[PDB]
């Protein structure tokens, strides 16, 4: 119970650490695509500032994670084999962003089946 | 030999935080079937590629025992699972799948044949269960809460025969089956080891050694062939103790420890009687899981809270899956005896897990793993 | 189970700490940023997206202290977007111009305090420095409310290194200005967390 009401005002330090991401979350591939040229790509790095969020999560939970994950903000380091953003970089810096998004998709999805094991 | 990879861990997930799974067990196949049993009596069964792939993770089947379960196995050659309950309800499932868009996925569970053992009038609960299915006949075998070997005709789904080991043995150790399936080795709680031939219904050998302490488990290795047992028990600083039945000694025993053992406590004892007291360990590093396949020996170790692969190929390579932080161990053989070997290990923290209560080795068809269940109700693999 | 609890103990040591994210501490002749490499040497240098993205952690780190205090900004608005960082700082031009009227709203010239995407980072330097005057200010009147001037800066150059890019490649300068500086702002991080447990 501790830890989850620090993880509750880790919560709220997530929200005051809310600024590029607002109204959408982490939970996409074609939206990445076409909302990149309509993000200045200035919010496509900024919303790959959330991996420094989930990274802070980690921390806090302490809890292994099925990809391997560095959060370096604007260009964030995934296995350091893959760049979690690729900012319209090239052609197949698109693959390898593609393989980094089902990467990160991975991990979130198991970091919430984590979550939902959750029980007292 | 999947023993010279890394094997890194690339997934934790648990269904059920309250309970501890009773039995762990995977369907081989081009898209390997995982199954876990659970202590509320729950059965719980996973996609390997679903896992690996999509890293979806949850029950992707569940079938309610509504009572305890006791053990499970997979029937080899089959895609039937054969499972016991504490309850005294002796089941088997057959699996029901079909394959679509380029991929498989699970239907529905539901059990072949229904055997209550509390038909047996004492009302005993099943101890543990191992079946096998030959060219010639196909059958199952089991222990009672009395621990009382009873091995029932998967055909017609009734007893055979009953064996019951002799009372000065205390209680059994473990359950093993012969190569020809016509012998059955089975460990003594009080810390003896015994081998009995089902074909003249009668008990071939009794063995004890060591310090005279319960036998963890026994089974029957590959590579030592039907003429060696590989027995975890008995003398404590020994992790595993490796004896030829024909030969009457162990011809190779890993021990964890600085230092070489005494030759006159490691000989067989035989002369021995059942007027010995029962001796144990209430330490934390007694109690362990072992799954050994394909040359390579994999044994979970309580003591650093560690896995640990052992390489019957060469021990000297040998080497723990999954280590502490600081440092690994370096391990290597020796032979005082001709007819005796023995093994090593000499010692030199993000993860945070319990005791694992099971294990599995399995093969995703393009990379080998490992899958492991523990104490606290939780699952994970390692590639 | 128990060994997990007390590892828990132990993670709740470390959970007293949680104030503590994008926190900058010393490595090497520099100093970096919840892992993010800050200055260049004549040795090594870094790239110029890692100093973009440490400079929009700190601006996070502002944002997120605008954020806790609740504090009003005068003539500063605060937008962080991952490495770039804008900061709009409202002031009055030359006034010589007698037909621009200026009684409307208006931006600032240069938001960006992101570089490589005279020197405007310099400008955005010398208004963080200002800003960090203001914060040490507002606080100021925080401590006269719940009733320390360790830093020696000037708008050109602070704690006599040079703050200013001037258009040209890293030096020591930089290196050591972004040295005191990261340093100072620690300071103040911890000063905002007494602020924090304060309040």
């Amino acid at each position: 119970l501790r830890f989850k009401k620090l993880y509750q005002l880790i919560g709220i330090f997530h929200s005051t650490d809310l600024f590029n991401s607002d109204r959408g979350y982490i939970y996409l591939l074609r939206q990445a695509g076409e909302s990149t040229k309509h993000r200045e790509y200035v919010n496509s790095q900024l919303g790959y500032y959330l991996l420094f969020l989930h990274l802070t999560a980690i921390q806090i939970f302490k809890a292994p994670l099925p990809y391997r994950l560095m959060y370096y903000g604007s260009t964030s380091v995934i296995d350091s084999q893959y760049p979690l953003y690729f900012t319209d970089q090239m052609i197949s810096k698109h693959q390898a962003k593609l393989i980094k998004a089902i990467h990160y998709f991975n991990a979130d999805i198991l970091q919430f089946k984590q979550i939902l094991e959750n029980y007292r | 030999n999947m023993g010279n990879l890394r094997g890194k861990l690339i997934a934790t997930l648990m269904e059920n935080e309250p309970n501890s799974i009773t039995s762990s067990a995977v369907s081989p196949g081009e898209t390997p079937y995982l199954i876990t049993g659970s202590d509320q009596g729950v059965i719980k069964i996973w996609n390997l590629k679903e896992i690996i792939v999509g890293e979806v993770y949850s029950s992707s089947l569940t079938y309610d025992c509504s009572s305890t379960v006791t053990q499970i196995t997979m029937i080899p050659n089959f895609d039937a699972f054969a499972v016991s309950s504490k309850d005294g309800q002796i089941i088997v499932l057959k699996v029901n799948h079909y394959q679509q868009e380029s991929e498989v996925k699970f239907l529905n569970c539901e059990c072949i044949r229904k055997i209550n053992l509390k038909n047996f009038g004492k009302n005993e609960y099943a101890v543990r269960m191992r079946a096998f299915v030959n060219e010639e006949k196909s059958l199952l075998v089991a222990l009672t809460n009395l621990s009382r070997v009873i091995i029932f005709d998967i055909r017609t789904l009734e007893r055979l025969q009953i064996i019951e080991n002799s009372p000065r043995h205390g209680a059994v150790s473990s359950i093993c089956i012969d190569e020809e399936c016509c012998v059955l080795i089975l460990g003594t709680t009080r810390g003896i080891i015994d081998i009995w031939d089902i074909r003249f219904n009668v008990l071939i050998r009794s063995w004890s050694f060591g310090d005279h302490a319960p036998i963890t488990h026994v089974e029957v290795c590959q590579f030592y062939g039907k003429n060696s047992v590989i027995v975890v028990g008995g003398s404590s600083k020994t992790f595993l103790t490796i004896w030829n039945f024909v030969k009457g000694h162990c011809q190779y025993a890993f021990i964890n420890s600085d230092e070489q053992p005494s030759m006159e406590h490691f000989l067989p004892i035989e002369k021995g009687l059942e007027e010995l007291n029962f001796c144990g360990i209430r330490s934390l590093n007694a109690l362990s899981t072992i799954s050994v396949s394909n040359d390579k020996i994999l044994l979970t170790d309580e003591a650093t809270s560690s896995i640990v692969m052992f390489s019957l190929n060469e021990l000297s390579s040998s080497k723990a899956v999954i280590s502490p932080s600081r440092f690994s161990d370096v391990f290597i053989p020796t032979q005082v005896t001709a007819n005796l070997t023995m093994l090593l290990r000499k010692m030199k923290s993000l993860y945070h897990h319990d005791i694992i209560n099971s294990i599995s080795t399995c093969e995703v068809d393009e990379t080998p793993l490992l899958v492991a269940c523990d104490n606290s109700g939780l699952i994970g693999i390692f590639q | 189970q128990y060994e997990l609890s007390l590892n828990q103990l132990d993670k709740l040591r470390k959970i007293n700490i949680f104030n503590a994210t994008f926190k900058i501490s010393h490595s090497g002749p520099f100093a970096t940023i919840n892992g993010l490499r800050l200055g260049s040497i004549p040795e090594s240098v870094v790239p110029w997206k890692e100093i973009n993205a440490a400079l929009g952690q700190l601006i996070l780190l502002l944002a997120t202290i605008n954020k806790n205090l609740k504090i009003n900004l005068v003539d500063y608005e605060l937008q962080p977007m991952g490495s770039f960082s804008k900061i709009k700082k409202r002031m009055v031009n030359s006034v010589e111009y007698n037909n621009s009227t200026t009684n409307a709203p208006g931006d600032w010239l240069i938001l960006p305090v992101y570089y490589d995407e005279e020197t405007k980072f310099d400008k955005s330097l010398e208004t963080t420095l200002e800003i960090i005057s203001e914060i040490t200010r507002q606080l100021s009147t925080i401590a006269s409310s719940y009733s320390e001037l360790p830093y020696i800066m000037n708008k050109d150059k602070i704690n006599g290194l040079s703050v200013k890019l001037h258009g040209s490649s890293p030096n020591l300068e930089w290196t050591t200005a972004m040295k005191f500086l990261l340093t100072n702002v620690k300071w103040l991080l911890a000063f905002s967390s007494n602020l924090l447990s304060k309040s």
